[PDB]
Parts: C-alpha cells; sequence; structure tokens
RNA sequence: GGUGGCCAUGGAAGUCGGAAUCCGCUAAGGAGUGUGUAACAACUCACCUGCCGAAUCAACUAGCCCUGAAAAUGGAUGGCG
C-alpha cells in the first residue's frame, strides 16, 4: 500500500539559520557551520516557517519503506541543530585489571596514542576525522573528551578508538579491558 | 477484570463525593505498601485514604448528576499522582497536624523551595578534614581538637534560587534536612473552598 | 554500638526458627551468638527448659539479650498453633504418616488463635483475620463437620465483642 | 581492582548480548530476530553466557 | 503484609523440585516470573501506579524474496542481456 502522504516538521531554533540548496541542507549556528546531502533519499524538503521557524520534510507518494526515511532525515537535521548550538562531547573510559592504558593526544585531537593495553608492545595510533577534536580530561582519572560538531565523526571516532582496543584469543567475559564510551553528551547544556 | 470491576469503582468514588462533604488532596510520591498499611491503622478512628488512577478526573460525571456545580474548581488539581482522603470528623487542622510524620528531608540538585535555608554554627563531627564541601564554597572552619567546626555563619541558599549538587551532598551529610513537603498534603476542599498551603491553610 | 565499640546495657533482639528438643550438634547461633558474649551450650541448653513441656515440632523463637543472659521466649505463629491446634502429639520417630495428616476443629480456638494474634496483623476487627487465618489450612480443615471452604464466603460471631 | 560502574561499563559493551543459536552471532539485549542473512534471520536466540 | 506459609532441611522464609493454594493492606502486588542466592538479600518481573497523548496488539493464513542449498577440463533463463 502505497500512503498519499508523511510529513514532517522539525523546529528550529532562533540561535540557528539552516538554508537549504535544493535538497542539500546547510546549518550554521554559534558553532560553526555543517552541510549534508539528501541526494538519495528522495522528498520534499521545504522551508516553509517565515521569518525561518520550520524545516517540513514531506514524502508523498511513499510506500512503507521510504515512509521510514522520512524521520531519519527529520533526525540528521535535528541532530544537526544540536550540534552547531551545543556540540557533542562523547567520554570514554579506559577500564583495567592491571596494565594502565596510557592514552596520549598528539597534535591538536587527531592521533590518539595507546601504550601499554594488556602489556602489548605495539603502541596502537587512532586518527580522529576532520573537526572531532580529542583531549584528555581532568577532574576524571582515565577518561577521554571527543569534542565535535558532528554526530557522524565524533562517534566513528569514539569507536574507532573503543574498536583499536579490543583483546584476542581470550576470555573477554573476563578480560574487560580497553576503552570505551560511558557517557554521550553535549558541549554546552542549557 | 474489567468492564463490570471498573464500573463498579464508579460507585464508591461517587458515594464518597456525596457523602463525604470534606475532602483531602494527598500527594504520595515516595510510599511503601507497608507504609499505607500503617497510615491506614494509625487514622482509623478518623480518615477514609482512597486511592485511583487517571479515572479521579470523573468528578466530571458526579457532577453531571443534574446537580453539582462547584466540583469545577477541583478540576485542575486531578493531575501528576493524587489520592483523596475523606473524613466525618474533621474539625479543621487539629487532626491534619498530627497526620505530618517523618520523611523529607531528602533534599536533591535542581529543587527549589521552602525558606532561607541556614546551617548554625555548630560542630559538625564528620572524620577529620572533610572540609573540601566547604572549601569548595567558602565558610571558616577550624580543627579544634579531632573533629570540625564552622566559626561563622550565613544563609547558604535563598528562596528561588536552585541548589548545587555538591551544596546538595553537604546539607544531608550534614544531616540538616529541608526542601520537602510530598506525602503529606497539596490542596484542601470544604465547602467549594479554595484554601492554598501558603500560609493560612490550617 | 556506636562510635567507637560501645554498648549501655544491653537490650538487643535476636530471633530463631525450628526445633527438636534444642540443638547442640556443634550448633547453636553461632555468628551473631558468639560475638556477644553469650555462650553455644548454657545458654543452649537454657533454651530446653522455656522452649520445653511441649513445642516439639518446629518453634519461633526469640532470645533477648542481658550482657550474657538469653531470653528464650516461644512467640506464636500462626501456622504453628494451627498445627498444635491439631489432635495432637505424636513427635518424632513415628510421625512417618506424615505431617499433612489434617482433621482438627478449632471452632472458637481460631478465635483464641485470632485472639493470640498479637498486634501483627494490623486488623480488621476479628471478620476478615478469622477469614486470612482461616485461608491458611492444609492440614486441619475447619470445624467438626465442615471444610474451610465455606467458612470464608461468610461468619455470624466475634465481630462486635473484639473491637 | 577494577571498580564495579568501570566494569559493569565494559560488562554492558562485552557481556549482556543474545546470541544467534544458527549462526552464534552476537545482538544486543532486546533482539526477538538475528541480523544475518545467513542463518535466514532466525528468532532462535539465546543470552550470552554470564562468566561465573 | 498475614508469613522460616506448607512440603521438603540440603537448602527453598515467593523462589534445586511438588500439594498447592487464600485473606488483609487492598490500589496492588502471584504465598510468585525470573536473576540469582546454600538460604536471603539486593535486584527484577506479574499486579498496580506517576508522567504522556490515539490508535495499539497477538496468533494464524497466504502472496511475493531472503535461508535449507555442498562437487570436481571454464560457464550457461538459448545467448546476449
Ligand atoms: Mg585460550
Ligand atoms: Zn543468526
Amino acid at each position: 500500500m502505497k500512503t498519499i502522504l508523511s510529513n514532517q516538521t522539525v523546529d528550529i531554533p532562533e540561535n540557528v539559520d539552516i538554508t537549504l540548496k535544493g535538497r542539500t541542507v546547510i546549518v550554521k549556528g554559534p558553532r560553526g557551520t555543517l552541510r549534508r546531502d539528501f541526494n538519495h533519499i528522495n522528498v520534499e524538503l521545504s522551508l516553509l516557517g517565515k521569518k525561518k521557524k520550520r524545516l517540513r520534510v514531506d514524502k508523498w507518494w511513499g510506500n512503507r519503506k521510504e515512509l521510514a526515511t522520512v524521520r531519519t532525515i527529520c533526525s540528521h537535521v535535528q541532530n544537526m541543530i544540536k550540534g552547531v548550538t551545543l556540540g557533542f562531547r562523547y567520554k570514554m573510559r579506559s577500564v583495567y585489571a592491571h596494565f594502565p592504558i596510557n592514552v596520549v593526544i598528539q597534535e591538536n585531537g587527531s592521533l590518539v596514542e595507546i601504550r601499554n593495553f594488556l602489556g602489548e608492545k605495539y603502541i596502537r595510533r587512532v586518527r580522529m576525522r576532520p573537526g572531532v577534536a580529542c583531549s584528555v580530561s581532568q577532574a576524571q582519572k582515565d577518561e577521554l573528551i571527543l569534542e565535535g560538531n558532528d554526530i557522524e565523526l565524533v562517534s566513528n571516532s569514539a569507536a574507532l578508538i573503543q574498536q583499536a582496543t579490543t583483546v584476542k584469543n581470550k576470555d573477554i567475559r573476563k578480560f574487560l579491558d580497553g576503552i570505551y564510551v560511558s557517557e554521550k553528551g553535549t558541549v554546552q547544556q542549557a | 477484570d474489567r468492564a463490570t470491576w471498573k464500573s463498579n469503582y464508579f460507585l464508591k468514588i461517587i458515594q464518597l463525593l456525596d457523602d463525604y462533604p470534606k475532602c483531602f488532596i494527598v500527594g504520595a510520591d515516595n510510599v511503601g505498601s507497608k507504609q499505607m498499611q500503617q497510615i491506614r491503622m494509625s487514622l482509623r478512628g478518623k480518615a477514609v485514604v482512597l486511592m485511583g488512577k487517571n479515572t479521579m478526573m470523573r468528578k466530571a460525571i458526579r457532577g453531571h448528576l443534574e446537580n453539582n456545580p462547584a466540583l469545577e474548581k477541583l478540576l485542575p488539581h486531578i493531575r501528576g499522582n493524587v489520592g483523596f482522603v475523606f473524613t466525618k470528623e474533621d474539625l479543621t487542622e487539629i487532626r491534619d497536624m498530627l497526620r505530618a510524620n517523618k520523611v523529607p528531608a531528602a533534599a536533591r540538585a535542581g529543587a527549589i523551595a521552602p525558606c532561607e535555608v541556614t546551617v548554625p554554627a555548630q560542630n559538625t563531627g564528620l572524620g577529620p578534614e572533610k572540609t573540601s564541601f566547604f572549601q569548595a564554597l567558602g565558610i571558616t572552619t577550624k580543627i579544634s581538637r579531632g573533629t570540625i567546626e564552622i566559626l561563622s555563619d550565613v544563609q547558604l541558599i535563598k528562596t528561588g534560587d536552585k541548589v548545587g549538587a555538591s551544596e546538595a551532598t553537604l546539607l544531608n551529610m550534614l544531616n540538616i534536612s529541608p526542601f520537602s513537603f510530598g506525602l503529606v498534603i497539596q490542596q484542601v476542599f470544604d465547602n467549594g473552598s479554595i484554601y492554598n498551603p501558603e500560609v493560612l491553610d490550617i | 554500638m556506636p562510635p567507637k565499640f560501645d554498648p549501655n546495657e544491653i537490650k538487643v533482639v535476636y530471633l530463631r526458627c525450628t526445633g527438636g528438643e534444642v540443638g547442640a550438634t556443634s550448633a547453636l547461633a553461632p555468628k551473631i551468638g558468639p560475638l556477644g558474649l553469650s555462650p553455644k551450650k548454657v545458654g543452649d541448653d537454657i533454651a530446653k527448659a522455656t522452649g520445653d513441656w511441649k513445642g516439639l515440632r518446629i518453634t519461633v523463637k526469640l532470645t533477648i539479650q542481658n550482657r550474657q543472659a538469653q531470653i528464650e521466649v516461644v512467640p506464636s505463629a500462626s501456622a504453628l498453633i494451627i498445627k498444635a491446634l491439631k489432635e495432637p502429639p505424636r513427635d518424632r520417630k513415628k510421625q512417618k504418616n506424615i505431617k499433612h495428616s489434617g482433621n482438627i476443629t478449632f471452632d472458637e480456638i481460631v478465635n483464641i488463635a485470632r485472639q493470640m494474634r498479637h498486634r501483627s496483623l494490623a486488623r480488621e476487627l476479628s471478620g476478615t483475620i478469622k477469614e486470612i487465618l482461616g485461608t491458611a489450612q492444609s492440614v486441619g480443615c475447619n470445624v467438626d463437620g465442615r471444610h474451610p471452604h465455606d467458612i470464608i464466603d461468610d461468619i455470624n460471631s466475634g465481630a462486635v465483642e473484639c473491637p | 581492582i577494577i571498580e564495579p560502574s568501570l566494569r559493569q561499563l565494559a560488562q554492558k559493551y562485552n557481556c549482556d548480548k543474545m546470541i544467534c543459536r544458527k549462526c552464534y552471532a552476537r545482538l544486543h539485549p532486546r533482539a526477538v530476530n538475528c541480523r544475518k542473512k545467513k542463518c535466514g534471520h532466525t528468532n532462535n536466540l539465546r543470552p550470552k553466557k554470564k562468566v561465573k
């Protein structure tokens, strides 16, 4: 069954100014500017609210499986807005029995340098993506802070080091060591 | 359960709205099942506590009885956990005052309420140094032999201002137990009247 | 008991269940009993004399501490008295036909049971507890020639004498 | 050794998992269905074994 | 809660197992779904509430595809597609 219409309005705050080039949404607030293309999903993105109050995504002659996606675009747009207003912060706390996982950021964000996970001589290196500023925390012991505007980029990068730090040929029930994400949040909370 | 048993509850609420003209609206946010067992037996001589759900917005259907009116002023308060306690013998505050038992206390970060909170310059009795929740804020303290003191005083947080997490946790470490008023009383009804617990009401 | 290791009388409560004669198989309370200045043997065998002259079918047992004095009271439990309201005591070494035996009246002795249900119940007055402790059966099965079954529905007594 | 809240972080990420009985593929706690095309999307799931 | 309920004691006080097996407070809480615990607790789940606003859910049965599905000179809806 094709559903004649499905739609959704995103409520855009007074801080930000989205401006869509056809289908491609660009978002600029305090923090910076983000962009993303929905040159796949195939919907009608209107900016109906004057002053500038609403993104409305339509979908229109759509069967079930594209009706899904109405809401997913609607999300990557909120998720941009939160990114360019507040900005995200994933915290990730290192975990162990014994060998201290020994982290050291090494340009600005960029290189996250890990000696000694489980006594291993090989020093794992991990790049961040562009726009992702890693930094070793304070007010807490074994704990990184990945700051960035883009969720997509910030959470590969969590996951890259969370996955770079995996044990092999053991019980990972027992060997519960490595670095992993403890708290997805924001820089500014409001 | 539940086209008959529902339609049953309906006949017991409509009863106590007629028979019992004195209504006490109670907030039981934190409660135990052994707690209420004891409160009903401690007030068995007096009151009748009545616990329901959403449906309590059926004062409309007793008000529909081509009959009662001022039950419109009961409409804004059937919201966010509430029950009523119907009593014959009331007689004003004097049974209402003896009901207030031990409880919050509590105190949490993100709260607002009652009056200006004070911590009389008294010697604390906590383990030594333990000055870091005072040093974080700013009060003049001294180790006289072993245990800790405040050798000065003021109001920590004033009315309308938010209580921080460190200033909340230090207050419940000291045993000073303010900011609370849940399971006690929210809004009385007695003969179409509108009482208000800011203070004449008692 | 409080900053530094203090006490200030001994009036402290401990509760136990079960009872043949007493205990004595390198055993009684321990854990709670030993640190407490009690023992394992004299304050065990003086728990005989009071929990005795008939209790030999499991008990509940509050022992009040005073310096090194262990007061051995038998506080009645609702099912324990209803097992002792039986056509009673056969005891041990037969027994064997077992303790699902089950035929015992307690017509007004369940009134005396629901009377001696001291505080515990937070009670509607008899006519509901009469049914609570009437409903907890498995052995007896109600009054001379009846079943608990049909007392639950009604009870044309007690009600206005117990308030 | 390894602080409780810290541990039960890692546990959340390596231990509380459902698992497909067909393909042994490892799944989140809520799964009523597998991900994998190979097993045929099974529903034959079990919890991953808690270490003794 | 009545409540180390009864059987079982080896522990099973709701819980290796079973007969069973019902009241109070009721609001609603099974003499218990489980975790697990020697047993508890502590936790959880039924039950029932608090907050939200209108559609929601379950078992079948079929259509279409996915799996079951593993063979030897290279590779055949006829090929191309
Ligand atoms: Mg191995
Ligand atoms: Zn699978």
